[PDB]
């Protein structure tokens, strides 16, 4: 409620509890190329010869579909230019001294990012011999798209970089969030410790004074739970993990429309080329081959076209990606929302399938009480001699009639020239005379 | 459906733990079909004098696409005998009987329920071991009690436990020779056979028309334990089968030989689409 | 000679003499059928 | 409509079993249902009376043969190809898509394409992403080449020039503090 | 029945397309905006929006014009014809 | 019946190819208005 006398009221909490939004990012779509010739006319020459009335289709389709490819790369080259830490500290098995961190390696990737990559359901693409492991076995299950490659016509290339120079730059990123998340330009790097790092955040925007930073190890045991307990629920309700598996699901079904048209008719006495070869007579096999030629030449059009939406997409997030990792992960945001809920203290990032996964640690507060507080204080005598608090407010203790609190969290201080600043007086400000605060005092 | 019940699997293939829409001939879900029961006759203290069936030679019910039928569903469980409701004796499985036919009438004294041309007629026979398929005209024969004679009620087939059901010896001919005391056959083109194994469990039969002919499905000899039906014969009927009835059957028992046979049911089918879950190793447990 | 070879696909497709380091996936080899199976009906023929 | 069929008479003297040529590319007439695959010896998994086994798409995954075994098909295989070009320089290689290089020969004779010759030289290597013909393995490691070929490999031409060489690119590391 | 030409509201029910009703009410997206005007003055105050300050919507303005605006306390002090200005700016809104 | 199918069918694909745009154009729509979501969450986070 608001006072109608100079005073005001505060509601000012007594609670951290560290929390963690845990967003992902698409940055890519996986890169796809299609033999036209083969998927259309299935080796069978009688098809392949009345197709070169239809010769630059193909070369349009191909065409477009390396270009898209082309594009890809190129955003994942120059994401990973940003992402690139310019000075670093080595990772070591204890990095944060009292802080847990599941973000360092096992002897490669992260637990963390293991994690993720085991429990969405991704089929292996096979770049070593992804051809021979399909006849001695085979389809693993039903719809195998990984495998149908080698038979329908299109192929799935691989991406431009392993999983471990992906570690490597999520690495270095991890070591430098202490050094360069402490001073102004990234000219220079301060190799601090990860504590004096995340106590300088706190006493900064989450502005909790000096005392309680300094009267507090309870702070790390409230970051370990809330980075504790993010690792457990990479469940259906964690609504980013839903997010990675949509993606890993649109990849699966770009590619099972691909498979799954060439079973299609459109109209023709069947859908295999050597059937109406072997039913049918020249002058009318021919019309019968044409309906499939152009099923299928449409069909391929139509991905072609759903190909480039999606890169376009993907291009967009992309930059997004980029935007977060220079604004959350390299440095503490004072935007709300933009990195999560709560106040932004501190964010990583690992690989998620085709994109990036954020963690974003803030502080959220809890128990509020209100509290009766003054806009400044002047000197009565002097009542030119005026003072404000700089991060924090006045306020009257009811256990010196004034102290000062830090703004975000409850914890009474006597008044000194170090939280306050001297000020020009005002109408609201507060004329006492009795008991006075050092900084007024003549 | 849930149990697939009725379902009659595709004819040219087989899948393996796929769900999949199919465009066949199934029932409805929820249909309740129609029950037939048969039951012994009149025995007056160990003589056997007089049949008691219901009245199914009237009803004569449209073949739209063929149907199924579920036997023997009530085996192995307590039930009454229909001829003395009072008494109660252990239910045991029995086989239907079926006239099918292009065109249909009347008899001499106006009672409908007449086949004109040839005739389809499924029998069982064996005391239930073997059916005999015949296609045939069927001649109404005259004196008491038959069809071109007097005081004719209904046609019906018999047979005796006491005499054509010796164990080791079944009369295998019984159950046709009633057939024949009604009717004259004339001018018939096969009669097949087909050995059925003595249990008591559950079966499915269905039958449907095609330009190929007239094509039976049982559960037998492919899926006993689950329902499946898969063909087992095509008969060589090709003008296209429009009505058909149930024969009543009455048994020639006595009093302490008589015994209680199960109700068999009988649903339509109709061109539909279902969702078939075919298992690992290719059966339907489950459809929508 | 469109045909010829992987790069004159490369050529003719692009519509030039100097195509940029365009760096195709192109047609693919399938494999030769080593043999032939064939199972029927044995002994038994349509009977007219 | 029925596992059995209606086929005409051939001869009764030929090689044409499914136990002999186990595991190649063979043409099949099974029954009325033909085409091109790979058969081998593989655990029943369908209905036995049903003789043939399809999958979801419709095609034949399975078939129950007359000498009493099940075989499972596998879609006789296509070898993805590739070119690397560098126009500069005028030069070429070959990679052989996700495959093995012991599946490659110099003459590819054993497939066919309908393009008449293939990208000439003066053996294969094997890398990460597949087989390439043209490349000569190297220890070098760059930022970049213009020419990656995926899995952070990269194709470094010359600067009458030789052929190209494999080469890694290299993750440069950080001012370590 | 149709209301006037081309009643697409009541096509519906006859074409064979249908309009869904959205997913909140009236009532509970003017309490959102609602909730929204009353902190205004308090969180665009001080630093987290951790806490709260209560202050007055003048106080709040007076703020923000000594800051951003840099315009120094002894006018904004000096005048409240800066009220009247905001007052005629958010009138001559609601006329156009 | 035999051309009344006939007739039919030219409806039946003209309806679902109309009814298909729709959906493609229902769906670029519903894109950018997500779009336009975030930056409204932007701008009340910014500005408000």
């Amino acid at each position: 409620d608001q006072l109608n006398s100079s005073y005001f009221k505060l509601s000012i909490p007594t609670n951290f509890s560290f929390g963690v939004t845990q967003e992902y990012i698409q940055t890519t779509i996986q890169k796809v190329t299609v033999d036209c010739k083969q998927y259309v006319c299935n080796g069978f020459q009688k098809c392949e010869q009345l197709l070169r009335e239809y010769g630059q289709f193909c070369s349009k389709i191909n065409q477009a579909l390396h270009g898209a490819n082309l594009r890809q790369d190129d955003s994942v080259r120059n994401l990973f230019a940003s992402v690139k830490s310019s000075q670093s500290s080595p990772i070591i098995p204890g990095f944060g001294g009292d802080f847990n961190l599941t973000l360092l390696e096992p002897v490669a990737r992260s637990a963390i990012e293991d994690l993720l990559f085991d429990k969405v359901t991704i089929a292996d693409p096979g770049y070593m011999q992804g051809y021979d492991d399909c006849m001695q076995q085979g389809p693993a299950s039903a719809r195998d798209l990984i495998c149908a490659q080698y038979v329908a016509g299109y192929k799935v290339l691989p991406p431009l970089m392993d999983v471990n120079m992906e570690a490597a730059y999520t690495s270095s990123l991890l070591g430098s969030i202490a050094g360069v998340g402490w001073t102004a330009g990234l000219s220079s790097f301060a190799a601090i410790p990860f504590a004096q790092s995340i106590f300088y955040r706190l006493n900064g925007v989450g502005i909790t004074q000096q005392v309680l930073s300094e009267n507090q190890k309870l702070i790390a045991n409230k970051f370990n739970q809330a980075l504790g307990a993010m690792q457990t629920g990479f469940t259906t309700t964690n609504e980013a993990f839903q997010k990675v598996q949509d993606a890993v699901n649109n990849n699966a079904q770009a590619l099972s429309k691909l498979a799954s048209e060439l079973s299609n008719t459109f109209g023709a006495i069947s859908a295999s080329i050597g059937d109406i070869i072997q039913r049918l007579d020249p002058p009318e096999q021919d019309a019968q081959i044409d309906r499939l030629i152009n099923g299928r030449l449409t069909t391929l059009n139509a991905f072609v076209a759903q190909q480039l939406v999606r890169s376009e997409s993907a291009a967009l997030s992309a930059q997004l990606a980029k935007d977060k990792v220079n604004e959350c992960v390299k440095a503490q945001s004072k935007r709300s929302g933009f990195c999560g809920q709560g106040t932004h203290i501190v964010s990583f990032v690992v690989n998620a399938p085709n994109g990036l996964y954020f963690m974003h640690v803030g502080y959220y507060p809890s128990n509020h009480i209100e509290v009766v507080s003054a806009y400044g204080l002047c000197d009565a005598a002097n009542p030119t001699n005026c003072i404000a608090p700089v991060n924090g407010y006045f306020i009257k203790t009811n256990n010196d009639e004034w102290s000062y609190t830090g703004s975000s969290f409850y914890a009474p201080e006597p008044i000194t020239s170090l939280n306050t600043k001297y000020v020009a007086p005002q109408v609201t400000y507060q004329n006492i005379s009795t008991n006075l605060p050092p900084p007024l005092l003549g | 459906v849930s149990k697939a019940d009725g379902i009659i699997y595709p004819q040219g293939r087989t899948y393996s733990n796929i769900t999949i829409t199919y465009q066949g001939l199934f029932p409805y879900q929820g249909d309740h079909g129609d029950m037939y029961v048969y039951s012994a006759g009149h025995a007056t203290g160990t003589t056997p004098q007089k049949l008691f069936v219901a009245n199914y030679s009237q009803d004569v019910k449209q073949f739209a696409n063929g149907f199924v039928v579920r036997i023997g569903a009530a085996a192995n469980s307590t039930g009454t005998v229909i001829i003395s409701p009072s008494t109660s004796a252990t239910i045991r499985k029995i086989y239907p009987a079926f006239m099918l036919g292009s065109s249909v009438g009347n008899f001499s004294d106006g009672k409908m329920g007449r086949f004109f041309n040839h005739t389809l007629v499924l029998l069982p026979d064996g005391c239930g071991t073997l059916l005999r398929a015949f296609y045939c005209i069927l001649e109404p024969r005259s004196g008491n009690h038959c069809p071109a004679g007097n005081s004719y009620t209904s046609f019906a087939t018999y047979h005796t436990p006491a005499t054509d059901c010796s164990d080791g010896n079944y009369n295998r001919n019984a159950s046709l020779n009633s057939f024949k005391e009604y009717f004259n056959l004339r001018n018939c083109t096969f009669m097949y056979t087909y050995n059925i194994t003595e249990d008591e469990i559950l079966e499915w039969f269905g039958i449907t028309q095609t330009a190929q002919g007239v094509h039976l499905f049982s559960s037998r000899y492919v899926d006993l334990y689950g329902g499946n039906m898969f063909q087992f014969a095509t008969l060589p009927v090709y003008d296209t089968i429009k009505y058909y009835s149930i024969i009543p059957h009455s048994i020639r028992s006595i009093q302490s030989d008589r015994k209680a046979w199960a109700a068999f049911y009988v649903y339509k089918l109709q061109p539909l689409t279902f969702l078939l879950d075919f298992s690992v190793d290719g059966y339907i447990r489950r459809a929508i | 000679d469109c045909g010829f070879n992987d790069l004159s696909q490369l050529h003719c497709s692009y519509e030039s003499f100097d195509v940029e380091s365009g760096v195709y996936s192109v047609s693919s080899f399938e494999a030769k059928p080593s043999g032939s199976v064939v199972e029927q009906a044995e002994g038994v023929e349509c009977d007219f | 409509t029925d596992t059995n069929s209606v086929c005409p008479k051939l001869e009764f003297a030929n090689d044409t079993k499914i136990a002999s040529q186990l595991g190649n590319c063979v043409e099949y007439s099974l029954y009325g249902v033909s085409g091109r695959g790979v058969f081998q010896n593989c655990t029943a998994v369908g209905v036995r009376q049903q003789r043939f086994v399809y999958d979801a798409y419709q095609n034949l995954v399975g078939y129950y043969s007359d000498d009493g075994n099940y075989y499972c098909l596998r879609a006789c295989v296509s070898v993805p190809v590739s070119v690397i070009y560098d126009k500069e320089t005028k030069t070429h290689a070959t990679l052989f898509g996700s495959v093995a290089c012991e599946h490659i020969s110099s003459t590819m004779s054993q497939y066919s394409r309908s393009t008449r010759s293939m990208l000439k030289r003066r053996g294969p290597l094997q890398t990460p992403v597949g087989c390439v013909l043209g490349l000569v393995n190297s220890s070098l490691f760059v930022e970049d080449c213009k020419l990656p070929l995926g899995q952070s490999l990269c194709a470094l031409p010359d600067t009458v020039p030789g052929e190209m060489r494999l080469a890694s690119i290299a993750f440069n590391h950080p001012i370590q503090v």
